[PDB]
RNA sequence: GCCCAGACAGCCAGGAUGUUGGCUUAGAAGCAGCCAUCAUUUAAAGAAAGCGUAAUAGCUCACUGGUCGAGUCGGCCUGC
């Protein structure tokens, strides 16, 4: 009851085993990697597939787990908003796509649930700063 | 002297040294290195007694049972405990609230006949 | 002792402090006796910057995160913030308090799990 | 150049979040190489100057706070 641990990166929609990468990670804090694998790719399907969700789960108390998907919007949309599959090797060279004034603020406050920042202008020049450092221009 | 000195050292002080204190916390290493207590001396309760705005009870008058309602409304505090904070006038009659709460609150406790200041 | 010792040890004193004193003079003496000191006392420069102890953390114990919060709340300091001002046990936590603010903030630390001196 | 309005160095604790940045690569996730090097929380924290791993991990530095309270640091020349 007291042997507990807790840590989980982003997962794509799908995929889980074989053992890398996911496979001795979390394996070997308490819970397997057998099930779990049904118990991901079971809860999250009506979304869409390519969709890397970094759902937050514990580990055990006794042998068993948890989930708990969560919500890309953010991430997403960003890098399919100038080409995601094509990109530029060496970014701040060329560009790859573009992006106006309102689907600035559009995949903005659409995640201020992680980005702590006062006014919107903030909010603004946070994902312009993020904006690009891989392809896609400013304006 | 040890920081459980140096802290209060601080609170004592006033407007005057405060600023005296800050004014002795910055050039020497500039405003960099100084920001941390020039930030932490600032929020000096005083210009904000937001902008920590206290109460202070200087006195209840001939209406002392008609003060004792108004802190018994504002603080909450029972019977016994609000005659106890007007009798001997212990001031503070409630700290944290705003500029405008505070003011209210003096209003409201002038209304029922106490002389109220606001540090 | 000495008369510029006893100066020296009141501008080290504080206002609560020296309010416990001026407080001490005035209930021994009386407000009139204890009139020289208490005019003498506040002074402090004064107008009271405001109001004293201090909240050293001795240490924040195992929890730490809780003991962060509890100074973020206080301080006003953001995350990174208390985290220092925490570990190493920093003890400067907030400097302009007096007894009903820096036993409280005591108790607000305490409940944290987190050992804190009032000196 | 930094110096007694608590720094420059010690000691204590941080040194983070998206991100294992993109590309490349059997693998490289701060730290082979190829280009960028912005943003986040905010007292500080370079998408990171070194050691280290097969790749991670781990250990330091940069930067900041507390304490320490004083000479310290980079650099040029000359004698043996």
């Amino acid at each position: 009851k007291k042997v507990q641990a807790y840590v989980k990166l982003q997962v794509a929609a799908g995929m889980a085993n074989p053992s890398p990468p996911v496979g001795p990670a979390l394996g070997q804090q308490g819970v397997n990697i057998m099930e779990f694998c049904k118990a991901f790719n079971a809860k999250t399907d009506s979304i869409e597939k390519g969709l890397p969700i970094p759902v937050v789960i514990t580990v055990y108390a006794d042998r068993s787990f948890t989930f708990v998907t969560k919500t890309p919007p953010a991430a997403v949309l960003l890098k399919k908003a100038a080409g995601i599959k094509s990109g530029s090797g060496k970014p701040n060279k060329d560009k790859v796509g573009k992006i106006s004034r309102a689907q600035l603020q559009e995949i903005a406050q659409t995640k201020a649930a992680d980005m702590t920042g006062a006014d919107i202008e903030a909010m603004t020049r946070s994902i312009e700063g993020t904006a690009r450092s891989m392809g896609l221009v400013v304006e | 002297i040890t920081k459980d000195q140096i802290i209060e050292a601080v609170a004592a002080m006033s407007v005057m040294d405060v600023v005296e204190l800050i004014s002795a916390m910055e050039e020497k290493f500039g405003v960099s290195a100084a920001a941390a207590v020039a930030v932490a001396a600032g929020p000096v309760e005083a210009a904000e007694e937001k902008t920590e705005f206290d109460v202070i009870l200087k006195a209840a008058g001939a209406n002392k049972v008609a003060v004792i309602k108004a802190v018994r409304g504002a603080t909450g505090l029972g019977l016994k405990e609000a005659k106890d904070l007007v009798e001997s006038a212990p001031a503070a009659l409630k700290e944290g609230v705003s500029k405008d709460d505070a003011e209210a609150l003096k209003k409201a406790l002038e209304e029922a006949g106490a002389e109220v200041e606001v540090k």
